[PDB]
């Protein structure tokens, strides 16, 4: 993530990716500023810690299979559930598992009118933030 | 150095002695060696000294030997570039030293 | 390419001048808290000549001490510690029992509410900041008897020399509760001592084995302080090694680099002037 | 009754069959102690063993023939073979003698113990000897100590041991002798 | 290296490649336990200069299993060839697939975080790890048995 | 010259990150430290509410 | 490497050189806070080896 | 030891030497796991000083000078000697004194035995042990 | 100054600076080998801390500003007051006032027989120690 | 990094051994009797070994 750059940045891609995605960026800076610093265990502050996880939670939510591509806005939809609330208390082990229940469980028009805005409308965060909450994450 | 052979051999041939030869730098007269035969348009072999480095090496060295007569005992001052005995001017050079004094500050 | 190697190289080099240092640090703070170690050795022996060395008895309620270190580069010493300290709780739990499981620093801390969480109470750190002093151990001796314990089972390391540090268990009875009736056989085998105090014997043994938890919890902390720095001083040895060594080996690796690089480069420049004259 | 023998020869074999095999047995303080109680010896006539603590120092481990120690029902002078003793001491000077010379240091409490083989064990927290003690400080300290006298009676308690001891060092301060 | 450590064959775990690995031709069990091993091998060589220069004693309890099961699965993937046994004597092991799938489960789980590191070594399956650990410790308690002297056999 | 001499050793340290002047590191910090300051309620009458 | 830590326009500030930082040319004043600059971040780059 | 192979002439090894020589490899091979962590490395479980002192016993018994090569039957006799633990009792400095000793006082019956049958035969390790424990080797 | 070279030497140098950059070129090696401990928290045993002290402000001595060049008598002088103990041993407040204030505060007679001579004889390093000792720096 | 008051004897008779051993390597030159004034000496192989 580090080394893959992009000339466009912004302005070419997804706007409701857009919002959900440059929260992600910086924070996967923060998770690996905090790796060269994990080989001894001194856990400052509960926030050398507490990125550990949060970033590593999203290198996991960052995984996908092969010859298995995602349409945009459910990948927008499982990257606002993460870099939002509503997976830290779930296991790092299972966020690839936990990803299938934020897209199967959630009502699939949600999608249709994320598709079909392009942003997440605050009346679409709403029940976005409503729906994410809802369904059972599996991690235990 | 060949000159200075020479002027050895005289010594150990004819006047039948026990003879000192200080080769002041044989690097310098590898890298002497490795100038000239750039200049006759050889291929450089390995890091880029001459092809001809272990037999130019070997004509000087050769010389240098205890024959029925007399005898050439040779001191050579040693050097290694960047700090490498693998470098394959010392590397060759220490095929043919008998023994080391290493003068240190 | 061949610039990683150079400043991997440097980097290498700066860890070794880094722990070279640290070593003789650590020697010189092992040197001076040394004679203090010598010295606080004495007081413990009035009392273990006087109560006694009691560890195998049966208590309900136990206090269980692990003097570990603060700083991390101890090289095996609080590992070890927390070895032996639940090699000698698990021996001494057969009957039922409560257990309050305290650790002195906080890498004691690190590896002791993963391996007992259910009896962990107590966590005490920054007590070698400045120094070790009776006052403090007697602070924290107060903190032991806030609790209410039959005994009292001290783990530390005792700095034999400088290469051999014993881990020791300490037990202190509660005056009492067990004090008084280990020391049952024929009668008693403390009414040989006359007490010469103010009141009863129920209060100078309580007295006496508040200042023995004490006294050998500030010996504890002073022995296993002095066995850390000494430690501390063969572990970055050890490292100073092994960074020469990897130093070495990358020197050499560069060396084969540097050459092969001065070769690869003529070679292309002699290729593409073959191809020219 | 002693049917249930706590020690270091009782751990052992309970730690055998506990513990892991890998480790060996951790030590005790009782292997680190060379002289102890109830065995006798150590007096072989007049002399007997002091053994003079302090948690920062070891003030003397001679042998000596008579100390005289500031016990709470006032002095006493413990001589080569005395009755085994555990005596609570109060501030006072607690004096050692080998011979005609002496040594004599004031001490801040503490106990002192002598035991069935004659080894004596005197263990105080705080021990400083007469010449390092200024009397004009010990005098200002009993004046501001036996005037504030407040209520809380935990503060009353530290301040009959302040005029407790300051009083015992005043008085041992013009008892040269 | 891995030749120089001993472990014969010598194939990099994490060097060699297959279009095979892949859960649409193996099935997701043996695709699953394939990239773990390869996950704890790899996070097993991220640590291999610190432990170097400092050590194993400073490592977190947390990586310091991840170490054991590493070294644990690089003996495991060690096998005894049927045609090496002519120049080390010890004889050969065929392991079919299903025995390396659930013996290479079982080190990743931690069914056998108990067994030595050396019990893995050149065995075929992790059945003949028990077999090795256990023998392993009957040869450290037979040193203590018997004090063998032949007698009364220069008349035999 | 005042984060040398050490005027500003009371602002935290991302607060001279992506800034202009030395005036809105100062208040960079105001904001990070009244945001900081925030997100202590969480029960009810938000945006995730229907009838909104 | 200043990039990767995302901080923008990624000057090298020690491998920058310019004819014109001299204290005859732009002034002593902003000359020192430049060389003090400097100074710091060589300490601080001299110290992180140490710090890891 | 370790790097060396050869295993085209492993097939034609002295037979007699082949018994003995796998023990005597088995030993080294155990005795290069306590390579540099004797008490250099970390510390000392000191269970393992048996395989310590027989393999630096088995290390100086493999020394040997130059231009005096040994026959067959002498080196077999002299490590059958090292590695059954007929110099166990030899304190590490003298094995090279030890088994010269060996080779000069055992009665060369025994090496012409070993030659001709070229193995050693259940008649001949008892004539063998018999001979091997009435020598003085030196030191202790 | 551990990779700078003259082969020539001392041969070819200030006779009075000959005497008194032969301790400076020496200090500042002990000052090169000790190097790692400037950055430690754990003072060592002032041997150590005595020569981290003195090779800084031997290495601040030898500091020098662009177009502005010395004359030899003067960085004898200055060099010699940081070689024989005159140095600043205060805290380092004053800075601004005391590397110049040696050449400045000193009459310039030191300089005109230094010059002259070419080598601080007997009668003259005592003026110099002398003068060394009277120097304001009033700024404190 | 410790002293050679904690030195065993034997690790002070090393000591004491190598010293005069590392001194009695020095020889003065013939070489060098014209400008130090101390004579030079001309050590034989026999009195070398014995002298060692």
């Amino acid at each position: 993530v580090g080394l893959s750059v992009s000339r466009v940045g912004s302005a070419a891609q997804f706007p409701g990716m857009k919002q959900v995605a440059g929260t992600l960026k910086l924070e996967l800076a923060q998770y690996r500023e905090v790796a060269a610093f994990a080989q001894f265990g001194s856990d400052l502050d509960a926030a050398t810690q507490y990125v550990l996880e949060r970033g590593a939670r999203l290198t996991e939510m960052l995984k996908q299979k092969q010859f298995a591509p995602i349409p945009i806005e459910r990948q927008t939809v499982a990257v606002y559930a993460a870099t939002k609330g509503f997976l830290d208390k779930v296991r790092v082990q299972d966020i690839v598992a936990a990803e299938e229940a934020v897209i199967s469980q959630v009502n699939p028009a949600v999608f249709k009118i994320l598709k079909a805005n392009g942003k997440i409308t605050p009346a679409l965060d709403a029940h976005l933030k409503a729906e994410l909450r809802k369904v059972k994450l599996p991690g235990a | 150095a060949l000159t200075g052979l020479t002027v050895a051999e005289y010594f150990r041939d004819i006047e039948g002695q026990d003879v000192l030869l200080f080769v002041d730098n044989i690097f310098r007269f590898t890298q002497a060696n490795s100038e000239v035969s750039a200049l006759l348009g050889r291929i450089p072999s390995a890091v880029g000294y001459q092809p001809t480095l272990a037999t130019d090496l070997g004509g000087l060295q050769e010389r240098i030997t205890t024959t029925t007569k007399g005898s050439i005992t040779s001191v050579q001052a040693v050097y290694v570039p960047a700090d490498d005995l693998t470098d394959p001017a010392p590397a060759t050079t220490f095929a043919h030293l008998d023994a080391t004094t290493v003068l240190s500050r | 390419s061949n610039q990683a190697v150079k400043q991997r190289i440097r980097a290498i080099k700066n860890i070794g001048k880094i722990t070279k240092a640290m070593k003789m640090v650590a020697a010189s703070k092992m040197k001076n808290a040394q004679i203090a170690v010598e010295q606080s050795r004495g007081l413990v022996d009035p009392f273990v000549r006087l109560f006694g060395d009691f560890p195998a008895v049966n208590s309900n309620k136990s206090v269980v001490v692990a003097v570990t270190s603060d700083k991390g580069l101890c090289g095996g010493l609080n590992s070890n510690i927390t070895k032996y300290t639940r090699a000698t709780l698990a021996t001494t739990e057969s009957e039922g029992k409560d257990v309050v499981v305290v650790s002195i620093g906080d890498k004691g801390r690190s590896q002791l509410t993963r391996i007992e969480s259910q009896r962990y109470q107590l966590a005490i750190a920054d007590t070698y900041k400045v120094r070790v002093t009776f006052g403090q151990a007697s602070l924290i001796v107060e903190e032991l008897i806030k609790h209410n314990p039959q005994s009292y089972q001290i783990l530390f390391n005792k700095f034999r020399s400088a290469i051999s540090f014993k881990p020791t268990v300490a037990t202190i009875l509660s005056p009492d509760l067990l004090e008084k009736q280990l020391e049952d056989v024929t009668g008693n085998s403390l009414d040989a001592y006359d007490i010469e105090a103010s009141h009863e014997r129920s209060d100078v043994l309580r007295d006496l084995t508040e200042f023995h938890l004490g006294v050998t919890l500030y010996n504890a902390m002073l022995e296993n302080n002095c066995s850390e720095h000494a430690s501390r001083m063969s572990a970055m040895e050890n490292s100073t090694k092994s960074a020469g060594e990897m130093l070495g080996k990358l020197t050499l690796d560069y060396n084969r680099k540097r050459q092969a690089t001065i070769t690869t480069e003529l070679i292309e420049i002699i290729a593409g002037a073959s191809a020219l004259m | 009754e002693a049917a249930a023998p706590a020690g270091p020869k009782e751990f052992t074999e309970v730690w055998n069959k506990k513990a892991p095999s890998t480790l060996i047995v951790p030590e005790f303080p009782s292997n680190y102690t060379a002289v102890k109680a109830v065995g006798e010896g150590q007096v072989h006539g007049d002399a007997f063993p002091v053994n003079f603590y302090t948690p920062h120092s070891i003030l003397s481990q001679a042998q000596k023939d008579t100390v005289v120690l500031p016990g709470v029902d006032g002095y006493f002078g413990v001589k080569a073979s005395h009755v085994p003793t555990i005596a609570q001491l109060k501030p006072g000077v607690v004096e050692l003698h080998s011979g005609a010379e002496s040594e004599k240091f004031f001490v801040s409490g503490g106990f002192a113990f002598v035991h069935p083989n004659g080894v004596t064990d005197i263990c105080v927290l705080e021990a400083a000897t007469l010449d390092q003690v200024d009397p004009a400080a010990v005098k200002s300290a009993l004046a501001a100590a036996s005037a504030a006298q407040p209520t809380d009676e935990f503060e009353q308690a530290a301040n009959r041991a302040a005029i407790e001891l300051y009083s015992a060092l005043e008085s041992a301060v013009e008892a040269k002798a | 290296s891995i030749a120089e450590l001993g472990i014969y064959p010598a194939v990099d775990p994490l060097d060699s490649t297959s279009r095979m690995l892949n859960p649409n031709v193996i099935g997701a069990e043996h695709y699953n336990v394939a990239r773990g091993v390869q996950k704890v091998l790899q996070d097993y060589k991220n640590l291999q200069d610190i432990i170097a220069i400092l050590g194993m004693d400073e490592l977190s309890e947390e990586d310091k299993l991840t170490v054991a099961r590493a070294r644990k699965i690089q003996r495991f993937l060690s096998q005894p060839f049927q045609v090496a046994e002519v120049f080390t004597g010890t004889p050969g092991k065929y392991v079919d697939l299903a025995d390396t799938i659930s013996g290479f489960q079982g080190v990743l789980t931690g069914k056998y975080d108990d067994l030595p590191e050396m019990a893995f070594y050149m065995v075929g399956d992790i059945k003949e790890v028990k077999e090795k650990a256990d023998k392993m410790a009957k040869d450290i308690a037979s040193r203590k048995e018997a004090d063998n002297k032949k007698v009364s056999e220069e008349l035999k």
